């Protein structure tokens, strides 16, 4: 996301990126 | 010449430590390329940092192409070039 935050806003026209959040979904077995 | 300088003697006698390293950048920024090659009857000191200079391109160069590898907008070549070389830079 670091590469995605610099090479987008700086071509399309500070800023602090916090650490992302691992979301997963799972389709299997439910207990 | 009539345009406005800054006392830069002034300024250097009274700080001359933060000077020191003002000008040490000043002259990395404009260094003239050695005209003269490195062989064997140069110091090992210069060798040394002639293998550092050249490692500094290198991974400047395998960082940049990792990352034009990557594709990863898929899309401007002047701005995308400026943002590339900060990234890498960065990174």
């Amino acid at each position: 996301a670091k590469r995605i935050s610099i090479l987008s806003r700086a071509q399309s026209a500070l800023n602090s990126l916090p650490t992302f959040q691992l979301i997963l979904n799972s389709n299997a077995n439910q207990i | 010449q009539g345009t406005q300088a800054d006392d830069l003697v002034s300024a250097i006698q009274q700080n001359a430590n933060h000077f020191t390293e003002l000008f040490c950048r000043a002259i990395d920024n404009n260094m003239p390329l050695p005209t003269k090659e490195i062989d064997y009857k140069d110091d090992v000191l210069d060798v040394i940092l002639n293998q550092r200079r050249l490692r500094n391109e290198r991974m400047l160069s395998d960082r940049t192409n990792e990352i034009r590898s990557e594709n990863l907008m898929d899309t401007p070549p002047s701005s995308m070039n400026d943002a590339l070389r900060e990234v890498v830079e960065d990174e």
